[PDB]
């Protein structure tokens, strides 16, 4: 295909390996998730802008929009842990094993 | 891993020994790496050294399993001079079962493994002979 | 007067059973009418009268 | 004489956290029955 | 290209002032001028303790209202469209959805503060 | 929970499922999936417990990873194909990423590491809503893209799902983990036949939904979440023991019950393609599932466990709970065998 | 696999061709079995709510029987419509392609060779 | 090495992504992703996407200003690590930078790498158009027909954002 496509998809899988290997913090994983979505948005916008698809130009930003509509939910899924545990370490999140 | 099995089956059986033995050893090594990676994934090793010790243990055990299985099949098919007979693969399956019992330090496990992967090796051999398909393509 | 209180199901709610009877009658009448419409439309569609 | 019925030993055999207690699942307590499980000191100083 | 030149010139002028402010005068430091400032006394603990912040929902709903802004922002070019009725009806609909979210926040006690 | 807000939440999750059902666009598919996520999330947090928060965090993280993989598959398909129609895909790697996304969303093994904790940490009605309503939209997406599905990948995932579900269900005392591993086994049985005849997949999905909803309704009626309380149900009512026995016999796979109806015909659509050893292996793991089902039936109905003295108070009050269509779903889960050819309505 | 037939015109329970088929009679054994299913469902409601099983709520039993018979009749209509569509597409394709499906000359037993294995 | 401006911006994108993918601390991860988003917005502006680049800029600034407020509110440790205060953070950062330079050296040498798909070493400007779109920009009418052509999409987006508001209100109630 090209070169910047390779760079963007490699950034996506780099951020995927960042998310799929935790480092004892939930919000850092949320940041990696938003990075994966950044790579997705950048790839989609570049693909459209190369292919002159005008009417599909709504799809990137709306994609972006919906990501925030879940990302805040992840933040809303953080303080509740902070309302039960003192911190937000994932190794403390092992109550569901019995 | 689609080429290891085919390279195992690309050589006529019971004709040459070391290449078939090393092909089976490589298949066993790939399986051992897969199972050891899963074992260190779901179960946390206490240290890096103990984790790589477990990985090497599973790799060595599965490599010995594959090497002895391929070897025993090779000398069995050479001695009986019967390439199209699954009894050689049953004998190799019991050889692998004795290997598993030796590396795991058990005897009843060795006999059960004899029976179980001897039957598995026989099923593989008549699957090759009769052309059975594990994953049949859709026809109707 | 056996029970100390009045149970909710100790009295026949006539509206509920009337609605159930009306719904059952409507379903049966619609079923026979649909069956008749189907059978004479079948005899019309093939001329097997 | 009559039909055998389960005693407290059978029922407490079925009462474990897991069906077959292994070497790892020894501290696994059963879940609860009802499914229910530093303010900042600031000095307004003189300056 | 000119935007890049302006950015580089602005960054060069910014980072030249701190370098002038740092390596020109004479430095003389002890282990009290570098101490944290707590109005003349020692700090009680560290500032890395978790703040019991009370407007978490206000920050999240600021994010959500900014995405409402992102939906409402390409409206001027939609003024040049042909199908004006659908444009006006749905711009009013989206503004009404924003107002519905704000009114639900108002009624269900969200714009106030915790504790 | 507010009843109006709860009704709005339920209308949102059903609207998201309907949007996934009816859309001919990949972006609208993902929008419906996101709405499904965002509406099912507060259903699990109806009780405000730490277990619910842990389950919600695990579910949200896994489904977010699945959603991002789905978006990358969609973008790859767009870039190699130039359109957005929901049909066969034009790249094997996009097919890989979408298959992993749908396997993560469904809970199929080896991505089964989130279903039992999520089912355990949430109440029974939320577990019903999860294990029934989340298995409709990914099945529709897999129904749409079955030309592009790799055969070896889906068959390996299916056999791994059935084996892992049986081996998981052999060693769980909690009812909800039993339900989760049984759901994994039914998922593997249902998705093994997808490439040969998707009507069999739809039929097995319908029967599994009916039986699982029947069992969760019986658990809600008895208000029991443990094996010992389920055994203690014999003193409260004998009819509940009769229905739990006949239903858990139905999900085992015994004739002439309805649970023998799908699985047997799965073989009827796999011997036509000359696949012989795979239905035999899946029948053996179905026997394993029947084994842990038989242990559970021995616990609840066929042997009456000792009870306590408090239950006499419960003898003075009838069950005032609302059993939603319980006899109809029990009858459909038990005696649907003589109406076997009715699956032809699903064509 | 009939989706192509349900491709041009969707979400139709009974299309226009379904009216040209003979509808199932009310004395069909399948309809009687579904009515028995509804009667059993009514008995289960009389059982599980601690009511008398054979006399309590005749309106509920009649409603169950009627609803079961209604949905069973419509599902059986859809079933026989789909099976007729299957056989009609079958015969249409077997008229359409005679080159890929030839005829067979059924030989007599006076000349076809068979191997006899003795049992002893 | 002039017309590789898109390549250079993409390399800074991958560098920042490797930098914040180590997950050292939410503030420093936000800084690394913000550098990455800045050069990604630069990519989109260099491809003519003024509105999309500025929109992703503004959205990311708002979202991780909120993330900054949250990590300074609750998710904080006593001694946050920058990049070198812990061993595995620096290890995976150096590892990711080494693989980044690995395919940099792979793509500037043979001009055709094969990672899943095949990739070329020329800049993307070769695919950009030679025609002129008159007195207008096409993406502007894309986001303008967002309101006229885009009926179902805008309806479901607004309903999903309203549902997000009501869900986020319902989650952090406690009772
Ligand atoms: C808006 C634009 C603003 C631009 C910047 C401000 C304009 C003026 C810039 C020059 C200011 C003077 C030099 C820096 C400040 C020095 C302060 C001071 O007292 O230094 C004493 C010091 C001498 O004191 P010292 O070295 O003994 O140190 C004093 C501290 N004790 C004793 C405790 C260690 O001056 C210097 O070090 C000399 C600096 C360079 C002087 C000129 C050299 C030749 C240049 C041609």
């Amino acid at each position: 295909m090209s070169l910047v496509y390779m760079n963007i998809m490699m950034a996506f899988t780099v951020s995927l390996t960042g998310l799929l290997m935790y480092r004892s913090h939930l919000m850092s994983s949320l940041l990696c998730l938003e990075g994966m979505m950044l790579s997705l948005f950048i790839l989609a916008t570049l693909m459209i802008l190369n292919s002159h698809f005008t009417l599909a130009s709504m799809m990137p930003i709306i994609l972006l929009v919906f990501a925030a509509c879940e990302a805040a939910l992840g933040l809303s899924l953080l303080v509740m842990v902070s309302n039960t545990y003192g911190t937000d370490y994932v190794q403390n999140l092992n109550l569901l094993q019995c | 891993a689609k080429t290891l099995l085919h390279q195992y089956w690309d050589i006529p059986e019971g004709t040459e020994c070391h290449r078939k033995t090393y092909a089976a050893t490589s298949i066993g090594g790939a399986s051992g790496l897969v199972v050891s990676a899963y074992s260190v994934a779901l179960k946390t090793p206490t240290s890096f050294l103990e984790g790589v010790a477990r990985t090497g243990r599973y790799t060595f055990t599965a490599a010995a399993i594959g090497a002895i299985f391929g070897l025993t099949s090779c000398i069995s098919a050479q001695v009986r001079e019967k390439p199209d007979d699954p009894l050689n693969y049953l004998i190799g399956g019991c050889a692998g079962g004795l290997t598993l019992g030796a590396r795991t330090r058990s005897y009843g496990i060795g006999a059960a493994a004899c029976a179980y992967m001897g039957l598995t090796a026989a099923l593989v051999k008549m699957g090759q002979l009769e052309g059975w398909k594990v994953f049949a393509e859709p026809k109707v | 007067k056996f029970y100390i209180q009045e149970p909710p199901h100790g009295s026949p709610n006539w509206l509920k059973v009337g609605l159930t009877l009306g719904t059952s009658a409507f379903l049966w009448i619609y079923l026979i009418k649909q069956h008749n419409e189907d059978v004479l439309e079948y005899k019309r569609r093939n001329g097997l009268e | 004489a009559r039909q055998w019925q389960p005693d407290v030993e059978w029922a407490e055999q079925y009462g474990g956290a897991v069906m077959y207690p292994t070497k790892e699942t020894a501290h696994w307590k059963p879940p609860p029955w009802n499914d229910v499980d530093s303010n900042l000191t600031l000095n307004f100083g003189p300056q | 290209m000119n935007l890049m030149i302006t950015l580089l010139t602005n960054f060069t002028l910014a980072t030249l002032l701190v370098t002038i402010a740092f390596w020109l005068p004479q430095l003389n430091v002890y282990s009290e001028k570098t101490s944290p400032y707590e109005c003349g006394f020692d700090p009680m603990g560290s500032a890395r303790l978790p703040f019991s912040m009370k407007f978490f929902l206000v920050a999240i709903t600021f994010l959500l209202f900014d995405l409402e802004i992102a939906l409402l922002l390409p409206l001027p070019w939609a003024s040049q469209t042909t199908n004006l009725n659908t444009m006006l009806t749905m711009a009013l609909l989206l503004i009404f959805l924003l107002a519905v979210s704000l009114a639900y926040e108002w009624t269900q006690k969200g714009l106030e503060w915790t504790e | 929970m507010n009843p109006i807000i709860l009704i709005i939440i339920l209308m949102t999750v059903m609207l998201g499922t309907i949007i996934v059902m009816i859309s001919t666009h990949w972006l609208l598919i993902w929008i419906g999936f996101e709405m499904n996520m965002l509406a099912i999330i507060p259903i699990m947090m109806k009780k405000h417990n730490p277990r619910a928060t842990e389950a919600s965090t695990k579910y949200f993280l896994t489904q977010s990873t699945a959603s991002m993989l789905l978006m990358m598959a969609i973008i790859i398909n767009l870039m190699f194909s130039g359109q957005w129609t929901v049909m066969k895909l034009f790249n094997p790697m996009a097919s890989m990423l979408m298959t992993m996304a749908l396997a993560m969303k469904l809970g199929m093994a080896p991505f089964h590491f989130w279903v039992p904790e999520v089912t355990q940490g949430i109440p029974l009605s939320s577990g019903l809503i999860l294990l029934t309503w989340q298995k409709l939209a990914p099945m529709s997406v897999l129904y749409q893209i079955l030309p592009s599905i790799n055969l070896d990948l889906i068959l390996t995932l299916s056999i791994l799902s059935i084996t892992i579900g049986g081996w998981g269900g052999l060693n769980q005392t909690q009812l909800r983990k039993i339900m989760a591993y049984s759901s994994i086994a039914h998922m593997g049985w249902m998705t093994a036949v997808l490439l040969y005849n998707p009507t069999m997949t739809l039929l097995n999905l319908i029967i599994y939904i009916i039986m699982t909803s029947t069992m969760f309704t019986l658990f809600m009626a008895n208000s029991t979440t443990t094996t010992l309380s389920l055994s203690h149900t014999w003193n409260k009512a004998p009819i509940m023991t009769i229905l739990v026995l006949i239903t858990l016999l139905s999900m085992g796979g015994l004739p002439p019950l309805s649970g023998f109806m799908p699985k047997w015909m799965i073989i009827q659509e796999m011997t036509k393609n000359d696949s012989i050893i795979l239905p035999t292996l899946m029948a053996i793991t179905a026997l394993l599932n029947l084994y842990f089902y038989m242990r559970l039936t021995y616990s609840t109905a066929l042997t009456m466990f000792p009870s306590t003295n408090n239950m006499k108070m419960k003898w003075q009050f009838p069950t005032t709970k609302r059993m939603t269509l319980l006899p109809t779903m029990t009858v459909l889960s038990t005696m649907l065998l003589p109406l076997t050819p009715i699956l032809s309505i699903l064509e | 696999m009939m989706t192509g037939r349900q491709a041009r015109a969707p979400l139709q329970f009974l299309p226009d061709e379904a009216r040209s088929l003979p509808p199932p009679k009310l004395t069909d054994p399948r309809l009687a079995y579904i009515g028995f299913l509804g009667y059993c469902s009514g008995l289960i409601d009389n059982a599980i709510r601690r009511r008398p099983v054979l006399s309590a709520g005749l309106h509920r039993q009649f409603l169950y029987i009627t609803s079961f018979v209604f949905v069973g009749y419509y599902l059986l209509k859809r079933q026989d419509y789909m099976y007729a569509v299957r056989d009609h597409d079958m015969f249409s394709y077997i008229k359409s392609h005679p080159e890929d499906f030839p005829e067979k000359d059924k030989k007599t037993y006076r000349e076809v060779f068979e191997e006899f294995h003795p049992v002893r | 090495m002039m017309t590789y401006i898109v390549f250079i911006l993409s390399i800074i994108f991958v560098m920042g992504f490797v930098g914040f993918s180590s997950k050292p601390s939410p503030i420093y991860g936000g800084l690394g992703l913000i550098v990455s988003g800045g050069v990604g917005c630069g990519i989109v502006l260099n491809f003519g996407g003024s509105f999309l680049g500025l929109m992703v800029f503004l959205i990311y600034l708002g979202g991780m200003m909120v993330v900054f407020g949250y990590t300074t509110a609750m998710a904080t440790e006593q001694y946050p690590e920058v990049w070198v205060s812990n061993k595995v953070v620096l290890g995976t950062f150096i590892t990711g930078l080494l693989m980044e330079f690995l395919m940099v050296y792979y793509v500037l040498k043979d001009k055709e790498v094969e990672i899943v798909f095949k990739f070329n070493g020329m800049g993307d400007w070769v695919i950009y158009d030679t025609g002129d779109s008159g007195f207008f920009s096409e993406e502007a009418m894309g986001i303008a027909a967002l309101y006229s052509y885009g009926t179902w999409l805008v309806i479901v987006t607004g309903w999903s954002l309203l549902i997000g508001v009501v869900v986020i209100m319902e989650i952090t109630r406690g009772n």
